[PDB]
Parts: C-alpha cells; structure tokens; sequence
C-alpha cells in the first residue's frame, strides 16, 4: 500500500533478501506480487523516484527481485515505452526519465540484446513514441521498421530532452537546483548507459542502428538531428564538463569524428580563461 | 513605606522555591496567593519595587516550572483574562506566552478556547506596550495552540486584528499585521487561510483608483510584506499574487513617502522571496497580460513584447533614481535617500532575476527630442555609485554585483 516511497523499497529489499533463505519459492511468488505492482506505477509516473538515492534504491531493488519476476520482458518494455502526461513540469519529466533509466539498466543488464530487440519487434513501438512534435505537444498542451531503430531512436530522444532542459531553463523560475543535479545525475547515468552499450560489444545492432541514425537527418523535424544535439552540447562546456565529455565519448563511440565538433571543443588554433572550457 | 513591600514581594519567592512539602494542597493556594501579588507588584508606582516583582516572577516560575507548570499557567491565564491593569497584562501575557510550549497536547484546547477572548480583547486595547507584548505573544501562543482550533475560530482571532489594520498608532498596525499572518502560519489549514488573509486584505483595496486611507494602505502593505515569505509553495493562486504585485507597483506611485516606503519593502520583499508561480509570470513575457515625475511612457505591467520585470524596473528608475536626461541624478528633495536606497535595493532585486530589464532604454517612446537630446539608459542608475550617503552606494554596489552574477548566470558564461 506504501510501495511509491523508496524508503519502503529498502523495506522491501530486505523482506525479499530474507524470504530469498527462508524459501526461494515464497521469494519468486513475492518478487512477481512486487513488479507486477512497481511496472505499471513506473509507467504511470506514481514512483517517488526523483532523486538520485530512489533511483539507486529502485536499481538494487530490481536486482534483488527473482529473476523469473522479469523474465519476459514485454512488461518492462511496456513500462518503459511511454511518453508522460506532461513535460512542462520539472518534476514529471524527471520521474519519466528516472522510471526510463532503471528500466533500461534492468535491460541492459539483466536481458541480451537479442531477447529485447524479439520482444520489441512483437509489440510493435514506434520510433515516433516521442517525436519532436510529440515533444513539443507535450511541453506545452496535450492532443516497417527496425526494433534497434526504434531503441536507438528512444534513447537519441531522450539524451535531446535531457540536453534541452538542462540548457534552456532558468535557474530557479523552473527549476530548482536540486532539480537542476538531478537533471544533470539523469543525463549523466544516461549517457553511462549508452558507452556501456555501444562499448561492450553485446549490443552490436543497436550500436549499428544508433551509428546509422547519428548519421541521419531531420525528417522534416521528427527527431533530434545530431548537429542539433552537439549545438546543445556545446554550450554545456562553460557549465557541466563532465556530461560534455561523456557525449564526445559517446561521438567516439559511434565515429562522428568531425572536426566541426572535434576542433572547437578541443579549441584547434590555425584573460585567464575558463577551467570548465579547459 | 515601600522598602519591606520590596521585602515581602522578595520573601515570598523566598519561601515557596523551597519547601520541599508541595504536590499537596497546603501549597498551591499558597502559590495563589505569591502569583496574586508578584502580578501586583508589577503595576506600582515605583521604578524597583516592580523590578523585584520582576525577577521573583521569573524565579518562581522557573524554580517550580516542571513541578508544578499547570497551576502556573493558571494563575498567568487568570491574570490575562481579568483584563486589568497594562503593566501587570503585560507581566502575565509576555510569561504566559514564554510557557504555552510547555502545555501537554490535551490542554491545549480547553486554554486555546479560554484564550481567544482574552486575545480578542487585549487586541482592542490601545495602550501601545500592550500591544508590544501581544505582538510578541501572539507567535508563541499560536505556534503551541492553533493546531487545537477549528476554521471558525482562526477566522474570528484574524478579523479581530485585520480592524486594527487602519489604526493610527503603528505599534497597532504592525502587531496586527504580525499577529494576522503568525495566526495564519500557525494554523491547522495554513495554505487556505494564507489565501483567505490575500482575499481579505486585497478586497480591503480593491479599486486602486479610490481613497482608501494612508493608514488601512500603510497596514495592508506592511501584512503583505510579512505574509509574503511564507507563499513558498485551496491555495493561494497566481491571480491574486498578480494583483498584489498590481497594487505594490500602484502604491509605489503614491504622494505620501510613508505609503512609497511601505510599497517599496513590499516590492523589495516579493522580489527577494517570490511566490513560485508570481515568479513565472513577471519573468514572462508575456506575462500578466497574458493572464519623481515619470515625464514619458514607460510601458504597462500588462504589456506584451517584454516581461513585467522590464516595466518594474523602468517605474522605480524613472520614479525615483533617474530624470530623463544623461547622468542627471534626481535631488534628495525631490525624494529622499531612503527611497532612493530602496528603489536601488527593488531594481538590484528584480535585476537579479530578469538582468535584460537593466539594459531597457528609460523610456519606450522617448521624450521630445527636440529638448532632450539623448535617451537615458535604466543603467545609469549606477551614477549613485559616487552619490554621497552610505546605504545607496552600498546599494548600488549590491546592484552591480547581484547583476553581474546575473549575467554571468542566465547566458551560460557565453557573456
């Protein structure tokens, strides 16, 4: 009944690591009871998981659950495949994106990648679940393919509303500056997601779709273009060093070595100066 | 002969702090008898023969507080509720204030319930240092108390001190004001009966355009620079947070100097603590549209093309800190330092959340260019830097630093 507060997570962690020795199938019954409930609330932004000390609950809560609890993951993708009810509010967006996040890493490391991509090739998603207009309806008022396209296509959407509102929102009229750590924590262990998988060789469609999709364009404003992201890239420079570097090395990781990005941010030649910049 | 009253109203705090035979009835009507008189002694004709009524008070209490505390708040509550002589309410009320803390969670209601006439009445009591006391007693009792009375009865407490909001005296108004929005604070429902004191007191101005006294204003401005710092997030709403700032920019405009820095702090303290959503509105720009001569158009709050702020910022530089020309500061006669300070402290405030307002040309549609030859700039408000007061130097040097941070912050360094 209590379940949205990561404080009853940690209860919870510890009722399932105890039932785990008292019987390993009261474990199962109750770790089942426990997502069947967290999944759909995730998906409806019910969770309180808008710090980073809930979301870190909630990742070793899921991995204490029995893994018979997240086997198929038709659930999980349902869950995380959702667009909220709003993203002009701070917080909405937030609790969004947390739920996305530990949804994903349960993905990424408890899934293959070839299981994932089965599963949303059956339950067909589409790419344009969060277009640009998709997007920009939401920010203000309401109304074939491949399965690694439309994966990649989600998680490009996602780091583009992440560097969006990270850029262009006022300090403490929108957000506070929890809320702006918090923005910048979600961005960070996003673009950590995505080096895990575009680096650790285990997902070698989706890191073939996502090279194919930074290479793409516009269509006709639909998605985040990549020059539209490194734009909003390279004014995180002066502010958040550390996400910027972890976007070039997501830009190594899928070989845009232009050096229309490459040669600025490492200020190529032909007042004493910033330290972020440096 | 006064000297052994000193001695009496001393040898009795003597006697009762230490028996060691109390919790048992030969002492608490004994204890009826020293609270009696320590009360007594505190409304006498001599300077010391009340300072040792003073302290004997203090020590009784403090030697029998955990002991016996109930018959204490007692004997202080009968001596409040007798309505009598304003040293000796003063006495009681202050003491009784400092104890209410110390009141279990069962007695709570029964004292509320016998306090609110008492409090009602010494409201309407004019001598000044009473009202000193009750605004002092006011938070302590409510902040122990008004989680114990229902709806109706904060309502009748906050129209008991609303009335003295036109009053003459400003001790009056500003317990009023303190004690209206402490009562609102310190209540079981705070948020609706924050937005019920907004209701009350912005229908106390509703037209602007109307007489209104320079009393009720100087009150109503003073409970809304109180009330304001506690409106960080029914509840109060955007449209009437809208129409106190409406009001704060009309009574700036106001001839009366009292009335001009009364609407100044409460600028100054809706800048420095806004409201989440009136926030939102002034830094838009479309904004409230969308929901010491001045010599020129400045603009309206209502316009679009430029957020409130903007206009904001204009008023109080072309009310009381620029003329119109170039480098022309305007004179202490024309409006005094204080203001001047204050107008410099509301610009450094609203500078701090809209740094373009600070760049704004003075005015939209210039004066005639045919006698004034360049258009002044708000930012030439920073000629006080050199004017020749402490506390608008040091103003203007606050402007400049805030604004800096400002500009440094809103673009991301890409200055």
């Amino acid at each position: 009944r209590l379940i949205q507060y990561h404080q009853v997570l940690e209860m919870f962690i510890l009722v399932l690591q105890q039932c785990h020795k008292e019987n390993e199938d009261k474990w199962k019954r109750l770790s089942r009871q426990i997502a069947d409930i967290i999944l759909p609330m995730l998906a409806k932004q019910q969770m309180h998981i808008d710090s980073h000390e809930a979301l870190g609950v909630l990742n070793t809560l899921f991995e204490i659950l029995a893994p018979s609890s997240l086997r198929p993951v038709d659930m999980l993708l349902r869950s995380m495949f959702v667009t909220p009810n709003t993203m002009a509010s701070v917080s909405t967006v937030q609790l969004w994106i947390s739920g996305i996040l530990a949804i994903l890493r349960v993905l990424i490391s408890q899934s293959t990648e070839d299981i994932v991509l089965s599963r949303i090739q059956e339950l067909s998603f589409s790419p344009y679940l969060i277009s640009c207009t998709v997007i920009n309806r939401l920010r203000d008022g309401d109304s074939k393919n491949l399965p690694e396209e439309t994966f990649s296509r989600f998680l490009l959407q996602l780091v583009g509303i992440l560097l969006e509102d990270i850029v262009t929102k006022q300090l403490k009229v929108e957000m506070s500056e929890q809320q702006h750590t918090f923005y910048c924590q979600e961005l960070g262990t996003l673009l950590m997601c995505l080096i895990h998988i575009f680096k650790s060789g285990m997902f070698r469609r989706i890191t073939a779709a996502a090279t194919r999709l930074f290479r793409s364009d516009g269509c006709g404003g639909s998605f985040y273009t990549l020059d539209s992201l490194n734009l909003r890239a390279r004014s995180m420079i002066t502010t958040h060093p550390a996400l910027v570097l972890l976007w070039c090395q997501i830009l190594l990781l899928v070989n845009h070595t232009d050096y229309r990005w490459w040669a600025e941010v490492q200020q190529t030649p032909k007042k004493l100066g910033m330290c972020n910049r440096e | 002969t006064k000297k052994d009253r000193v001695n009496h109203c001393l040898t009795i705090c003597e006697n009762i702090v230490a028996q060691s035979v109390r919790n048992s009835p030969e002492f608490q009507k004994l204890l009826g008898i020293a609270m009696e008189l320590f009360l007594l002694c505190s409304d006498d004709a001599e300077s010391d023969v009340r300072m040792v009524a003073d302290e004997c008070l203090n020590k009784v209490i403090k030697a029998l507080m955990d002991s016996n505390l109930p018959r204490l708040q007692l004997e202080l509550y009968k001596e409040i509720k007798k309505n009598g002589a304003p040293r000796s309410l003063r006495a009681a009320l202050w003491r009784f204030a400092e104890l209410a803390h110390l009141v279990r969670p069962q007695k709570c209601r029964p004292y509320l319930v016998n306090l609110l006439p008492c409090l009602t009445r010494t409201s309407k009591r004019p001598e000044e240092s009473v009202q000193e006391t009750l605004a002092a007693a006011v938070p302590k009792i409510m902040a122990s108390f008004g989680n114990f009375a229902n709806d109706n009865e904060i309502k009748v407490l906050l129209k008991a001190f609303i009335a003295n909001l036109k009053s003459s005296s400003p001790t009056i108004r500003r317990t009023a004001a303190g004690s209206a929005v402490s009562i609102c604070q310190h209540s079981r429902r705070t948020q609706y009966f924050y937005s019920w004191l907004l209701n009350v007191l912005l229908g106390l101005l509703v037209p602007v355009e109307d007489e209104h006294s320079t009393l009720l204003i100087l009150g109503v401005l003073l409970t809304l620079r109180y009330l304001v710092p506690l409106l960080q997030q029914v509840s109060p709403s955007a449209e009437q947070l809208v129409q106190v700032y409406e009001l704060t920019l009309h009574h700036t405009q106001h001839q009366d100097h009292n009335v001009v820095t009364g609407a100044l702090e409460l600028l100054q303290q809706l800048f420095r603590t806004p409201p989440p959503e009136l926030l939102q509105t002034l830094t838009a720009v479309g904004g409230i549209g969308q929901l010491c001569r001045i010599k020129g158009d400045i603009g309206q709050s209502t316009d679009d093309d430029s957020a409130p702020l903007v206009h904001c910022v204009r008023l109080l530089s072309a009310s009381f800190l620029l003329t119109g020309g170039k480098n022309v500061l305007v004179p202490d006669r024309d409006v005094r330092v204080s203001v001047k300070a204050l107008a410099l402290s509301c610009v450094g405030a609203a500078v701090a959340l809209h740094p373009e307002s600070f760049f704004s040309k003075l005015y939209k549609v210039p004066l005639d260019t045919t006698e004034y030859p360049e258009e002044q700039y708000v930012s030439d408000i920073l000629n006080y830097i050199d004017h020749g007061d402490p506390q608008v130097r040091g103003a203007t040097a606050i402007l400049c630093g805030t604004l800096i941070c400002s500009i440094l912050s809103r673009s991301r360094f890409h200055v």
